[PDB]
RNA sequence: UUUAUCAUUGAACUAUAAUUGUUCAUUGAAGUCAUUGAUGCAAACUCCUUGGUCACACACACAUACGGCGCGGAAGGCGUG
């Protein structure tokens, strides 16, 4: 889908991407990935749940491909009944956006930093 | 036109534009009364003599009256004409009754009646005159359909103007069970209420309580009318 | 105006008449004080309202009495009522003629032909409710028709109108009584005034009435509310409801009938 | 944008720009912020007053 | 296009079943709503989020197939300090 994901990337390096995680029935989940741990239990940002029914099933043997989607918005899905993972769509903001907004974060914590130290005294 | 059933039968099927076609998923029930049987046993093996038995059924009552008979009449999958030809000879038969005890012709009807009837059909019709709805039907499912005060052609070109727009579908399988029990259970309620009117006083309103709740209350009322009477004689007093 | 002032954090031994007397005749005048107590215990929560009829008495109290001593602490004697979107709906007055008054229960015929009577007038408008009198004014072709009911009044305006009686269409409307009449004209020669007066009510809730009900005629009454209770007799008094009324009204009927057919009544 | 377009639209009329002083849009926002908040928090409570006296109100 | 509960008995009954099948009913345990339901097929209309809605010109190039020899932005590969 033309996206080119990036070719020495981890999952520090894949967040807030448009991910299309795979698991074993295929309940494929479609969302932003905002947060992992050692165990691959990811948080899921607009998610959408996409199936195949078992009617379809037989026309996808060897067109059109009729998937049920239902959608479950903010939700956190465990690591265990999945599969696999992939980077389906780019987010909105660009990596040096990104890179100005980290730094007006780290701004922003060190301020609240000095103005706990000022509270302190 | 005429006031023979065959001969608007076959102007029906003449000039209907190819009205051979039955509707399908099509259903309709007229319950309908009878002071005797014997005279019925008659016009219905004629009726099922001309008309099949997978198209039309019949269910009895139970007999728990003993006088007034309840006799379901249930076509099925039937088509423009025979939906036509049926309502019209019991339309005519249910009400010879009354009027022509003396004419016995079950298939010949007078011009001295109008035809005036009520029968039900399901409740998935799509439309998109002497045949209208009801409003504050009593069944839950089941829509009631009025025809009033019509010749034999009025009302075969009614019958059919009203089949010709509107389309049925999906019907459930057992629901003529259905429409018999919430019948039987509507009609012995109201058959429950009518026994309810003998025993409206002292009989199940607990009386013995309900005067002394209710005996200063009518007298305080009583003294305010004897107070806005009165008060209005005061008012309309010139003096 | 009715000024509302909310007197808070009293002492227990303050009752209402030690506020009615602290609020009241202090250059001013309450017209009530209502301490609010305990719904199961008397005793009062520290809190009362107080309304008077003038708001700059009330504003004067309550700038006066605004930290004074009351049982040993303090009055706070400050205001009650007086940006959102939502407001109650205000609304002016008709001024109380005879047409907005929603009370006024007899209707003013006309139109007539000088011919009708007294008891041929009163069985036009028999059916349509209980009546109280029938009489006409002499010479000026009208009359006066007051029932009990208002509901009566609409149903004997929205049936008898474009009713022609004796070859004359009829004229409806509403009207005052006859002695409300009189002093209208007496207002009216000298023009100083000519305020009217509202009908008076029925002094409700009434459970035993029911509207638009006829009777013209021991009683064992068990007062159940699917029958009628008491009534308005049929001039005038208080009559409970009887099981033989339609019988009654039945033989009355082919009693007017057979006095009808002869001419012993022309109504 | 393409030249008819300018000829159309610089033809027609010229509308008139309403503005407003610093504290009246400050005030008119304010409100209609209070507004706001107390549509979010109000609901409809007809129903709970108005079958107050019935016999399963309990 | 496809489905919308079983069992005992009564009046007939096809019948290897816990009378299965046909018409009517008493009773017994749970008893998805949905039949305008569910699946498949197919067209048209409307509305939402995104962009360089950019700088010159409305132009005759190419077998080594295309002068990738403008200012940038987004994603990525390779190489150097």
């Amino acid at each position: 889908s033309k996206i080119q994901v990036a070719h020495s990337s981890r999952l520090a390096n894949l967040i807030d991407y448009k991910l299309r995680v795979l698991t074993q029935d295929g309940r494929v989940y479609i969302g932003q990935l905002m947060a992992f741990d050692k165990h691959m239990n990811l948080v899921l940002n607009e998610c959408i749940e996409e199936r195949v029914p078992k009617t379809q099933l037989d026309k996808l043997r060897p067109l059109n491909i009729k998937v049920e989607k239902r959608v479950l918005g903010l939700t956190i899905l465990r690591g265990e009944q999945i599969l696999s993972t992939v980077v389906e769509d780019k987010p909105l903001l660009s990596k040096k956006e990104r890179l100005v907004r980290d730094k007006k974060e780290k701004k922003q914590a060190q301020k609240q930093t000095k103005l706990r130290k000022e509270k302190e005294k | 036109q005429s006031f023979d059933i065959w001969k608007n039968l076959d102007r029906i099927r003449s000039t209907k534009k190819n009205a051979g076609q039955f509707i399908k998923g099509s259903l309709l029930i007229l319950p309908m009364r009878t002071e005797d049987k014997q005279q019925f046993d008659e016009c219905m093996d004629e009726l099922h003599k001309y008309i099949s038995k997978d198209i039309l059924r019949c269910y009895p009552q139970k007999e728990q009256k003993d006088e007034g008979m309840l006799f379901y009449i249930v076509l099925k999958d039937f088509n423009i004409l025979d939906s036509c030809f049926v309502l019209s000879v019991l339309l005519a038969f249910q009400k010879r009754l009354w009027m022509a005890p003396s004419e016995k012709s079950y298939f010949r009807v007078p011009k001295n009646i109008n035809l005036t009837g009520s029968f039900y059909l399901p409740k998935n019709i799509e439309t998109g005159s002497s045949i209208v709805e009801v409003g504050f039907n009593v069944v839950p499912d089941f829509q009631q359909f009025q025809v009033k005060a019509c010749h034999v052609s009025k009302f075969m070109n009614e019958l059919s103007n009203f089949f010709s727009q509107v389309e049925f579908g999906k019907c459930e399988a057992n629901v003529i069970n259905y429409f018999k029990r919430e019948y039987n259970r509507t009609y012995s309620q109201i058959s429950l209420a009518l026994y309810e009117l003998p025993l409206i006083g002292d009989g199940l309103f607990d009386i013995k309580s309900y005067i002394s709740k209710t005996r200063p209350i009518i007298e305080t009322s009583k003294a305010q009318m004897i107070k806005h009477i009165s008060e209005m004689k005061a008012y309309n007093e010139i003096s | 105006n009715n000024c509302s002032i909310f007197v808070g954090d009293l002492a227990p031994n303050v009752t209402e008449s030690q506020l009615f007397e602290l609020f009241i005749n202090r250059y001013a005048s309450t017209s009530h004080a209502k301490i609010v107590h305990d719904q199961v215990t008397g005793m009062s929560k520290g809190y009362g309202f107080v309304k008077f009829t003038n708001s700059d008495e009330q504003q004067l109290a309550l700038s006066e009495m605004q930290g004074v001593f009351l049982n040993g602490r303090a009055i706070k004697v400050g205001p009650t009522s007086g940006m959102s979107q939502f407001i109650y709906p205000v609304q002016q007055q008709p001024s109380l003629n005879h047409f907005t008054d929603p009370n006024n229960t007899t209707v003013f015929i006309g139109g007539l032909s000088s011919l009708v009577t007294e008891d041929e007038l009163r069985a036009y408008f028999q059916p349509f409710g209980t009546i109280v009198y029938v009489k006409i004014p002499v010479g000026k072709c009208c009359g006066f028709v007051q029932y009990v009911d208002r509901l009566s009044a609409e149903a004997a305006i929205a049936g008898m109108q474009g009713f022609p009686i004796a070859n004359s269409r009829v004229r409806l409307s509403w009207g005052r009584s006859a002695k409300q009449t009189a002093l209208l004209q007496q207002a009216m020669l000298s023009n100083s005034l000519q305020v009217q007066q509202q009908q008076p009510g029925l002094q409700q809730p009434n459970y035993g009435y029911i509207p638009s009900s006829t009777c013209e005629a021991n009683v064992s009454s068990t007062m159940l509310p699917g029958c009628q209770i008491l009534n308005y007799s049929n001039p005038q008094q208080v009559i409970m409801q009887g099981s033989e009324a339609v019988v009654n009204s039945t033989n009355a009927m082919l009693n007017r009938l057979e006095q009808g057919s002869n001419g012993f009544m022309f109504a | 944008r393409g030249r008819k377009e300018r000829e159309n639209s610089s033809q027609n009329e010229t509308l008139k720009v309403t503005c407003l002083s610093n504290k009246e849009k400050r005030h008119i926002m304010h409100v209609k912020k209070m507004n706001q908040k107390e549509l979010a928090q109000t609901s409809i409570d007809t129903l709970k007053l108005l079958y107050d006296g019935s016999p399963g109100y309990s």
